[PDB]
RNA sequence: CUUAGUAACGGCGAGUGAAGCGGCAAAAGCUCAAAUUUGAAAUCUGGUACCUUCGGUGCCCGAGUUGUAAUUUGGAGAGGG
RNA sequence: GUUCUUUGUAAAGUGCCUUCGAAGAGUCGAGUUGUUUGGGAAUGCAGCUCUAAGUGGGUGGUUCCAUCUAAAGCUAA
């Protein structure tokens, strides 16, 4: 085992970024020595370093007064992808559907959020898009078993490849965001669960169902922006 | 409490000179349009510009039909202090705060007042989803707190709060408020002053690395997607509120 | 030791420039170095080794649309619970009898409503007061919902398994 | 103890004037190496398939400048005080005085570098100017001659 | 090779001891620093992807205006016609 | 020899006419202490003191005349 301090120091990475990688990799506490010792060689850590280089090289351009080169630095920017991070976390598809329990709870909460200076509108619109894709599929292939309306929200149970997932949807009212909660921890969980859901939904649609991603009717999205909108075709 | 530079203090007056003269100019032509003394003015009718998205500028005349608008506060232009005629209209629409929306119906009385505040507001006819998502995402109610405190503005969490405050007008729930807002009815003047204004978050929302550059990109997108006509025959710029 | 520098030479301003050098044609004519570079890129476009700026938009209008749009599992039989060190994150307890319309014996007594509020958080059986509602329209938006997911998120990576 | 022709520097241009200098000067940025390249690729795309005027940008090499002062091409000259060998510029404020070319010691050698795509510059000068800003320049010049040349007539003296 | 054991020096003594010319061997010349590319640092290191790999190319990064390229070195040379 | 490609108002050369036209400083030089020589016009070098010029400067020959251009660099046989 190793202490948090010893893990942070060994990685030569910030605590925030240590915790970001810990969220992505599914690492939990004393940490396991071989777990941190296995985190050290990883593409995501290298891409975090690249983001740090990009950050200063952009503020160099902005701070001087040149705007065109800064705008060009945005064009020549690649970002870290959480693709290979799931293969090593959930190697089988039934294992990923065992995690989607907790994954769909964040994502359906983040749909029912007013956008703040913490969380951009693009983040909430993409999260809501995935939510609507999930709702569309479960209503398409007819996979509901149990419902439960509580004070908290509305619970559902769904035999998704025959393993009974559970997930919670809040009521469609404005939600009072406390200043107490940390919208930097939750954003990385969203960032991991989001990509996880993209790959799950591709696997589900391309196996038994439909084309991915489906289109949405513009004048249907103008009426409801819910579930009667977003038409989806089989072949 | 800071020192004020000379350049700024002359810039404010130099911009309000343009705004006082502009507002008086629009005031004269709109007063002379209503009294049917159209003998020698620029134009005796009302155009509306609808800019959509590669930026097509439409030129359509305003019908007598009552329409539904969602006015959004902007912050513009730069050095301007608001005059008396702007203080009045923006008090009546309760839009003193930046990044703040409100619903109003547009008639032949509403449209002349719209030309005055057009450099301060961005207007447009919203859709059913824009209205419905806006009310279920944002909503304030000014009413009494625990026992003593009055000025609490909380949230549209409940429907029984809707009952206690409206009720007898036929309104029972939040979705019924959405009904009387989307469709122009009897209870619209009742519920419009119940959701007083909306609190829209600002664009980009930061000063830093990524956020300054994104604000630069959007700031140059402003003057392309919005123009200040300044003339007494200013066509009212309508934009897509579904996109905004 | 410190005399003022009496500018015995700069006192009188010069009329003419120092040298009578004839100005070259290139200072008035469009530049030939620019012409050389242009007529080098021209060759590179004929050869096809520089793709023109007009087509570079078309190379990105067709590409980078498809993100996360491939199967990664496929025929995947391998389980990750092979080393005994993978502690599966424990799916949260199924919700037991606290609905919008409960049997009202679950509805808490007025003494325990404040006693529940007296107890410190996280050493508490329910994260909520059980409440009775006649209508489904009368169900409030539950305010302490972001707090619950945030605390679960913290429980995943900070709480020892 | 400083000999008068050294610390003819340190008595630089004031705050309000300085910003207004850059207000002008940032208008005359040289094209960036990225920008220049794309411009020419824009040309190559065009000229491979199917007129321009001379471009004003400020002038920036110490050589180029010392050429330009003494040849009368120069109108305004900006000279940074802190330089690794001070000697590399000490003559320069006098040369300009002698050719009657308006000059101002600016503060921040890096600050010159900003307006010119470089790390530092020691000296930059605006030779030729656009039609609209022609008046803006000649006024700035006068402003500089008042608050710098006339204000510090005793900069050639006093240790 | 010769000049030459000469000139020249040396308590003119032990003595020290050249060079130019002349004849041959071999032969080959050149590069900077110097005044502005200023109508566009036009130059290079590296990293990276390819390619026909003692290298070439694209793309990015830097170095560099306190000067890196082209032109010029007195035999002139440069600007123009 | 055999071919494949050569390009751009590209790179030079020659003659004439016109318009200009910058070349190395703690160095040269001078004083002195040592070193080197067979060196008589301390030659060469070092140390130390001082330290320049541009119709200049360095070196030689009977009052001029000839000769080169230091204080940067490379190079076969």
């Amino acid at each position: 085992f190793i202490t948090r301090s010893q893990a942070v120091r060994k990685l030569q990475v910030s605590l925030a970024d240590f915790r970001r990688l810990c969220i992505f990799k599914g690492i939990y506490p004393f940490y396991y020595a071989k777990d941190i010792q296995y985190l050290m060689h990883e593409p995501v850590l290298a891409k975090f370093r690249e983001h740090k280089t990009f950050a200063r090289k952009l503020t160099r351009a902005l701070g001087r007064g040149e705007v065109s080169s800064a705008k060009r630095l945005e064009e020549n920017r690649d970002s870290y992808t959480l693709d290979h991070i799931i293969k090593e976390r959930y190697p089988s598809f039934p294992d990923a559907i065992r995690d989607i329990d907790d994954a769909l709870n964040m994502l359906f909460l983040f749909s029912n959020l007013p956008s703040t200076n913490q969380v951009s509108s693009k983040i909430i619109n993409d999260a809501q898009k995935i939510c609507n894709q999930w709702l569309a599929y479960v209503a398409k292939e007819r996979l509901v078993r149990k419902v439960f309306v509580s004070i908290k929200g509305v619970y559902y149970q769904a035999n998704i490849k025959g393993e009974e997932v559970r997930w919670l949807v809040p009521f469609k009212f404005p939600e009072n965001i406390p200043s107490d909660v940390d919208f930097r921890i939750m954003l990385t969980f969203l960032e991991f669960y989001s990509t996880l859901l993209h790959f799950v939904l591709y696997k589900l649609y391309t196996d038994s169902g439909l084309i991915y991603p489906p289109k949405l009717d513009l004048k249907k999205d103008k009426i409801i922006s819910g579930l009667s909108s977003y038409i989806l075709e089989s072949r | 409490n800071k020192f004020v530079r000379a350049e700024s203090i002359v810039a404010k007056t130099l911009a309000t000179s343009r705004e006082k003269e502009r507002i008086k100019r629009v005031s004269i032509l709109e007063d002379k349009k209503a009294k049917n003394e159209t003998q020698h003015i620029a134009s005796g009718k009302d155009f509306i510009l609808k800019i959509t998205e590669g930026l097509i500028r439409e030129k359509t005349t305003y019908d007598g039909k009552p329409a539904l608008l969602f006015i959004v506060r902007v912050r513009g232009p730069l050095a301007v202090n608001i005059p008396n005629k702007a203080f009045k209209i923006l008090s009546l629409l309760r839009l003193v705060e930046t990044n703040t929306g409100v619903f109003v119906k547009l008639t032949k009385n509403v449209y002349p007042l719209l030309k005055v505040i057009a450099p301060y507001v961005v207007i447009g006819k919203p859709s059913l989803s824009s209205i419905r998502s806006l009310i279920q995402k944002r909503g304030r109610i000014i009413y009494k707190g625990e026992n003593e405190a009055e000025p609490h503005e909380i949230v549209l969490n409940d429907n029984n709060i809707v009952e206690e405050q409206l009720g007898d007008h036929g309104i029972i729930c939040v979705e019924d408020i959405i009904h009387e807002i989307a469709t122009m009815g009897e209870s619209f003047s009742v519920c419009n002053f119940f959701l007083q204004p909306f609190k829209l978050n600002r664009e980009v929302s930061g000063f830093g690395s990524l956020n300054r550059l994104r604000k630069i990109k959007q700031r140059e997108a402003e003057s392309r997607t919005r123009q200040f006509s300044n003339a007494a025959t200013a066509p009212v710029i309508e934009v897509d509120i579904d996109s905004l | 030791p410190y005399e003022p520098l009496i500018d015995w030479f700069t006192r009188h301003e010069e009329v003419m420039p120092l040298t009578a050098v004839p100005e070259p044609k290139r200072r008035f004519v469009p530049s030939k170095n620019e012409a050389k570079r242009v007529m080098k890129i021209v060759r590179a476009i004929r050869e096809g080794r520089i793709i023109p700026p007009k087509k570079l938009k078309e190379m990105k209008e067709k590409e980078k649309i498809e993100n996360y749009q491939y199967d990664l599992w496929g025929d995947s039989t391998e389980t990750n619970d092979h080393v005994m060190h993978l502690r599966a994150p424990k799916l949260p307890p199924p919700t037991n009898e606290e609905s919008y319309n409960p049997p009202e014996e679950y509805l808490l007594s007025p003494e325990e409503k404040e006693a529940w509020e007296n107890t410190e958080y996280s050493e508490r059986e329910r994260n909520f007061i059980p409440q009775k509602y006649s209508a489904l329209r009368k169900v409030p938006g539950y305010g302490e919902s972001i707090r619950e997911r945030f605390e679960r998120s913290l429980d995943l990576y900070l709480a020892p398994r | 103890k400083v000999p008068p022709t050294i610390a003819q520097f340190q008595y630089t241009l004031d705050r309000n004037t300085a910003a207004e200098t850059f207000k002008l000067f940032n208008k005359y940025r040289p094209e960036t190496a990225a920008e220049k390249k794309e411009r020419l690729t824009k040309e190559a795309a065009a000229v491979a398939e199917g007129a321009s005027p001379k471009p004003y940008a400020v002038k920036y090499g110490l050589n180029h400048v010392v050429a330009l002062i003494e040849n009368k091409k120069a109108k305004l000259v900006l000279i940074a005080n802190d330089v690794d060998p001070i000697e590399l510029v000490v003559f320069l404020p006098a040369l300009c005085k002698k050719m009657g070319v308006p000059y101002a010691i600016v503060k921040g050698k890096a600050r010159l570098g900003t307006l010119v795509n470089q790390k530092t510059s020691a000296v930059a000068a605006l030779t030729e100017v656009r039609a609209e800003d022609e008046a803006a320049l000649a006024k700035l010049v006068s402003t500089i001659d008042a608050n710098f040349a006339d204000k510090y007539d005793e900069v050639k003296k006093h240790w």
